[PDB]
RNA sequence: GUCGAAUUUGGGUAUAGGGGCGAAAGACUAAUCGAACCAUCUAGUAGCUGGUUCCUGCCGAAGUUUCCCUCAGGAUAGCAGAAGCUCGUAUCAGUUUUAUGAGGUAAAGCGAAUGAUUAGAGGUUCCGGGGUCGAAAUGACCUUGACCUAUUCUCAAACUUUAAAUAUGUAAGAAGUCCUUGUUACUUAAUUGAACGUGGACAUUUGAAUGAAGAGCUUUUAGUGGGCCAUUUUUGGUAAGCAGAACUGGCGAUGCGGGAUGAACCGAACGUAGAGUUAAGGUGCCGGAAUACACGCUCAUCAGACACCACAAAAGGUGUUAG
RNA sequence: GCCCUGAAAAUGGAUGGCGCUCAAGCGUGUUACCUAUACUCUACCGUCAGGGUUGAUAUGAUGCCCUGACGAGUAGGCAGG
RNA sequence: GUGAUUUCUGCCCAGUGCUCUGAAUGUCAAAGUGAAGAAAUUCAACCAAGCGCGGGUAAACGGCGGGAGUAACUAUGACU
RNA sequence: GAAGACAUUGUCAGGUGGGGAGUUUGGCUGGGGCGGCACAUCUGUUAAACGAUAACGCAGAUGUCCUAAGGGGGGCUCAUGGAGAACAGAAAUCUCCAGUAGAACAAAAGGGUAAAAGCCCCCUUGAUUUUGAUUUUCAGUGUGAAUACAAACCAUGAAAGUGUGGCCUAUCGAUCCUUUAGUCCCUCGGAAUUUGAGGCUAGAGGUGCCAGAAAAGUUACCACAGGGAUAACUGGCUUGUGGCAGUCAAGCGUUCAUAGCGACAUUGCUUUUUGAUUCUUCGAUGUCGGCUCUUCCUAUCAUACCGAAGCAGAAUUCGGUAA
RNA sequence: GGUUGCGGCCAUAUCUACCAGAAAGCACCGUUUCCCGUCCGAUCAACUGUAGUUAAGCUGGUAAGAGCCUGACCGAGUAGUGUAGUGGGUGACCAUACGCGAAACUCAGGUGCUGCAAUCU
């Protein structure tokens, strides 16, 4: 009782019902995977410029 | 294969934390040592009628064990384990290799 | 049995070139990659370390990470009804800039100059591109030019 | 008809030998063709009755186990002889001629109360094992083998060069100058610092000084059989000498 | 042996003898050049071809049987030294038979396309009517539909009948033994004087 | 067949279910026997067959991925409905153009590499093997062979310098550009770079075309996981209404006009009606509609009549017609 | 090119049948005509979407009313009865 | 087990079974004995039958072949 | 009278035990069995120039080997051909010129490599510790393998630098149980000490049917749920093969191609052989052969009339209309 | 413009064969105490620019050169190929319609360009 093993027929029409849509983007992408030497400095750079605008400009 | 008896690798023993000289010996299993937990359970369950109650493995297919080394530091005597690949012939020590021979 | 190794079916795709074997030239290493640069992937066959999988021959991504010998590249890849966001780590021999992005930067600088100069004069900025238009009417001259009559040829074999 | 011959060993030694002896008595008279395989070779015999002549030749010279099946082709209606196409599946015992073989416990206590750690000597119709330390032999018919098949621990490829220094005989001999204590040392550790092994062997008569013998060097191998694990480790010899040259 | 109706159309990929094949039957056709095969190009001017018109496979033995029948007509009429036949088609494609699933090698075949020349005969001008009837009796042996075209070229040389004469009239043609070497302007000037002394004069 | 005996037979009595009895058949044991009958545990279990009850409205599938002692079955992703939430020109697209990448198939190539292959020619011998002059030569002189130089015929899924078409990657600006100059433990010989900023500049042609019965996000859940056909590309096979794949369309789930007839072809997708015009096919008659018009061909003592499609070949004709 | 020979199968039979011979055959060109649940326009039902409406309609704002597109369907889902 | 009578019932104790007025220590359970430990325990010695070795056994189950060489040549129901 | 602290009976412990009880006896598959592994994997091709892709498609590989064949630096050039040198020749050692890889790189094949990734020397342990991010098969889970960093400690080199096993593509494994290393930490719950036991973090002992059960046969005495998803018979498609008919002509026919024959090739028909395939039937189409009886076909053995012959007659052979 | 050091693209720069090279620069060249390295001061190290040369190296020029390189109403809108037909043909395959479009061959030209720092009748 042999059976049909593999086919890709009707598999493209199924994908194009709900759409092949993008992840479509974000501002401020996540820092997972970035060089950890860079992330360790980039923490202190934002903390200083938040303290800079806090005391000076009000 | 062949590994030397003296190997210099990293130590982690709260005083060294650096590369010190190790000794190399081969790993041996150890005794079965009943009064362990799974043995006292299995000694209870076999008793009675019903015969064998646990599966016994038969269909064995490997032919080699992995080689495990235990590295004892010479200063602080803190041992450490380190594994190798599968090989049929494992001796350590003799026959340092020479290429140009008759 | 079937075979699906990490470099299967890559006989011709990772060949070097004809008369371009050997070590790579030094302008590959001196080029400078900042975060966000549009890069194309073309896998060099000589340098085995840091090498993209056979899918990524020809695709195009964005640089998000810069490290010692390598960059990080994000690629959109489809599976099923969905685009995933897949990150790679390629050594710099395998990577190169896309000039289509760099020619866009050259077109922006012209668009700032056309706006600023025509603001001083004060009319008709006209900044967009246009597709090719159907051509105008024009009068063609037969002066010194007689139309040469043609005819279909008969059949000859010459085998 | 087809006599499918198979052996489950990668290094064929007995399988080479059967090709030489099938030609000496010349049993291949009725072969239509000869095909080979991964682990054996196949034969084709124009009638059914030519194949049963061949299995009775294989039964005398080599340990086999056979069984049969058939299939329909024609299904003739009138006579009844529906012209089936038979097949004979022959399997050889996978022990070669000089393997190191660790016997199971129940089988070792049945024959001769022999120690479990033996060699092989006579690869013929019955398989003959031989204890090299103390000479004692025992035979193994294929009916006793296939009811609980085991494997060979080593093969004829794990052999190491050995160089004999002298022959110190004890004197007791079966028929081949048995139980000679032999001082032997490997070719590798000869030029480098002095490592000497001292072992009994059945090779007492044909062995002299300055000669090269081949043997199994157990002391550096990590085997993974459960029969070898179920021994007493401090009774296992370090070297088992096999043959000369 | 199967009839050639089974093996008539080019279906499978080209399957030649190589180190992956290792076993073929021997070719039926061996000899390709017939007649006076040591004859200069200035001797036999007129060339006659046999051009196929259907995309098919010719077997190796249909090439053999037609090669004999075209030979034994032409030698008995005009002598065995008045023509030069050259089989333009070599068989390399190996055909597979399933002798009772992969096929064993069975025989060799050719891969004949539309417009492809099968036979070629170069003769004298007076010995024209013998050749056309000679290839006519070789046409019944092949399958399909073939036609004969008289060649406008001088023999086997890829130059026309008037074009060959004007280059031969200058010292531009020398005979290598069966074929003509030609003068080229591009190249060294000294070695074109070792060859071709009649030119530059 | 046998008929005075191992004979036939009544009544009494013994042997009971994994037990009996057997001059041996797995026979017999109340029409039940390769393990009886009756009741209960019992409504035993089933991935396997059969059935599954009222109407209308709206949306509407799957035979494919991975894993399983898995292949007549499930889990999982997919397709599907339902309930919606946040918002309302957002920015998206089974598409093209402009720019720019990537590939090694079709073809092509062998006086280009590797690997096959035809024919002679020109050469070369302290150096393949045979004759001759030869006491011999590392001599002269023929032949047969090897090599070598320039040519010649023909090839390749696992050969290639070159190399399409069709397909496919990204870019075509607000999160963008430019000037001023803050932050840090990174970086630099160096306030040099880096990354993120402050503040100012630059708007409706704010950066190609066309479309947008809205765009984005989530929760939950049914059925399905036996598929098949056609054109083109293809593998095994001599071939098959055969087996196995690729892209799209289709039947399954779907009628209607046409092919007389048909799941799949050609037209065309459907609420109930009236009028009009057509598609595919048709107009001697059955049959709605020109026994219309126009130029020729064919006469068959087997004519011929319409795609898929229900068949015909090599080869011959002073039958006839045009070259 | 058409036509004939090549061209042999078993119930009686199939250009669909009748029949057709300057065709009702083959090649080909021009117009006319026949008709589908398809297309155009209007009425009717329903579903969906965008809307108007505090005056009452002694009522139904789960209503009344306006404008526009759409309608095939097994397995299955929901809704009004 | 074989199946009246007459007539015969050949060779083989290796395998598998069966069996014994056969040798002694290879294997060898519980209980018991000795040592170490504070004790649970651990370790060693001792160690019945049976197995193993040796002998008998075919009107017990069963089995009954091949290969060479012998004063050229020749190779047996000879011989080795 | 015999027997006697033995037997006997009671409890635990070895041996024996188809006399008996209970269960099991893989999967894929051109029916099922035998084989094979397409059951985990790798290279080249099929594969139709991104990726993805099947069959019991083709040509082959793997269950290893290695303290150097791992890591770093320095020197140097190989295959092969040509010309030379006592013994020395086709092959030893020595030298020179040409030498784009035609060599070598542990192994299958395909990439890659020339002041190296090859050959020869010098020094070594990065084949090490702590856990994360990513790629491939993919459900974007596991396992295997790999890439790029960070924090440590080191190797090598003058230094730049490279090194987290083998130049890259394969070489391998869950819970439970046992075991070892690590902090020498946590717990044994009336309270302590010492033994023992249980935990945490990281390894090994293995499942090859490779996402992982502990597993022999037979049924011709057979049983049940089912399957035309699947065999044995008819029909259907197919025509290798079997049967039959053409063309073309080398030659036979004592001297001549076709009276009669027909090598080497080549086009067809037929469904009375036999294969192939699995479409129809397994809630049954009664499955050989003969006997009996009717009808049909022509590819004609006889009978009717004819044509040709190497047809004198006779006898025969070839062909036509003809069932 | 010549040369040197350091490069970029990596033959228009290489390969075979001859010829020419002022000035400076390179280079050949001269020694063996030291440092170091070899069977061998040849390669490598060190010392002298002194004793000697442009002979080779090196750059440049010639060749109806070999190779390479851009081209072209050169071959060719050919081979191929996407889409469409109730188009042809018994089939094999071929025509037309709307589009895209090679390679060989043939001929014509070409034989390195340039960056930073230095130094030269």
């Amino acid at each position: 009782a042999k059976s049909k093993n593999h086919t890709a027929h009707n598999q493209t029409r199924k994908a194009h019902r709900n759409g092949i849509k993008k992840p479509k983007t974000y501002k401020y992408p996540s820092l997972k995977g970035v060089d950890p030497k860079f992330r360790r400095n980039h923490k202190h750079a934002l903390h200083g410029t938040a303290k800079a605008l806090a005391a000076a400009k009000k | 294969v062949n590994v030397p008896k003296t190997r210099k690798t990293y130590c982690k023993g709260k005083t060294c934390r650096k590369h010190t000289q190790h000794k190399v010996t081969q790993y041996k299993a150890g005794k079965a040592s009943l009064f362990a937990q799974g043995k006292r359970r299995y000694d209870r369950k076999q008793s009675g009628f019903g015969g064998q109650t646990k599966p016994v493995f038969h269909k064995k297919a490997k032919t080699t064990k992995k080689v495990v080394l235990r590295l004892e530091c010479v200063k602080c005597k803190t041992r450490a384990q380190l594994t190798l690949k599968r090989c049929k012939h494992f001796e350590l020590g003799g026959e340092k290799k020479q290429k140009g021979q008759a | 049995g079937k075979s699906h190794g990490y470099r299967s079916r890559t006989r011709y795709m990772f060949q070097r070139d004809f008369r371009k074997h050997g070590a790579v030239h030094l302008s590959t290493y001196l080029k400078v990659y900042k975060v966000g640069d549009i890069v194309d992937i073309k896998a060099n066959g000589s340098i085995q370390k840091g090498m993209p999988h056979k899918f990524y021959q020809g695709k195009t991504g964005v640089v998000y990470n810069v490290t010692k010998s390598s960059v990080g590249v994000i690629i959109n890849k489809m599976v099923g009804n969905r685009y995933l966001e897949k990150r790679l780590n390629l050594r710099v021999e395998h990577i190169k800039h896309s000039k289509c992005r760099q020619e866009f930067l050259e077109r922006v600088k012209a668009n700032a100059a056309k706006r600023a100069e025509a603001k001083a004069q004060g009319v008709a900025v006209q900044l967009k591109r246009q597709p090719a238009q159907p051509r105008e009417s024009r009068i063609v001259s037969t002066e010194g030019n007689v139309p040469q009559t043609l005819a279909p040829v008969p059949y000859e074999t010459f085998i | 008809a087809t006599v499918q011959i198979r052996q489950k060993v990668p290094h064929k030694r007995t399988f080479l030998f059967l090709e030489q002896l099938i030609l000496k008595h010349n049993a291949h008279v009725d072969t239509i063709s000869i095909s080979e395989a991964k682990d054996g070779l196949d034969f084709f015999y124009a009638q059914k009755n030519h194949a049963v002549k061949m299995i009775d030749f294989l039964n005398a010279v080599v340990p086999i186990k056979h069984k049969k099946s058939e299939e329909l082709i024609s299904q003739d209606t009138h006579t009844g002889a529906s012209t089936y196409k038979f097949s004979y599946s022959v399997e050889i015992v996978p022990i070669c001629k000089d393997d190191l073989v660790v016997l199971p416990k129940k089988l070792a206590k049945s024959m001769g109360n022999i120690s479990q750690f033996v060699l092989c000597s006579k690869i013929s119709n019955t398989v003959q094992f031989m204890d090299p330390t103390t000479l004692q032999t025992a035979d193994l018919s294929p009916s006793v083998y296939w009811r609980a098949p085991f494997n060979a621990l080593a093969d004829v490829t794990q052999l190491v060069e050995f160089i004999v220094l002298d022959v110190d005989s004890t004197g007791i001999s079966r028929g081949n100058r048995v139980l000679a204590d032999i001082t032997v040392a490997r070719t590798s550790d000869l030029g480098v610092n002095d490592q000497v092994y001292y072992v009994r062997s059945h090779l007492g008569g044909i062995c002299h000084a300055g000669d090269s013998v081949m043997g199994y060097f157990i002391a550096n191998s990590n085997y993974n059989s459960d029969l070898f694990d179920g021994l007493n480790i401090d009774y296992v010899p370090d070297v088992v000498l096999v043959k000369k040259l | 042996r199967r009839p050639a109706r089974c093996y008539r159309y080019q279906k499978n990929k080209p399957y030649p003898k190589s180190r992956y094949n290792r076993a073929v039957p021997d070719s039926k056709i061996r000899i390709y050049d017939l007649g006076k095969k040591k004859a200069t190009v200035d001797e036999f001017p007129l060339c006659v071809h046999l051009v196929s018109n259907e995309l098919e496979q010719l077997s190796s033995e249909a090439l053999e049987a037609a090669r004999i029948c075209a030979n034994k007509y032409m030698t008995t009429v005009s002598g065995r030294d008045a023509f030069h036949l050259r089989v333009r088609v070599h068989p390399f494609h190996v055909l597979r038979i399933n002798k009772m699933a992969w096929g064993k090698p069975h025989g060799l075949a050719a891969r004949v396309d539309i417009g492809q020349i099968i036979f070629s005969v170069r003769t004298k001008d007076s010995n024209k009517d013998v050749v056309v009837e000679g290839l006519r009796r070789a046409r019944y042996k092949f399958p399909g539909q073939q036609k004969i075209i008289l060649s406008k070229k001088w023999g086997f040389t890829n130059l026309d009948r008037p074009e060959y004469l004007k280059k031969r009239e200058a010292g531009e043609v020398k005979d290598d033994g069966a074929f003509v070497k030609f003068l080229s302007k591009k190249g060294s000037l000294e070695n074109n004087i070792r060859e071709f002394p009649e030119y530059f004069a």
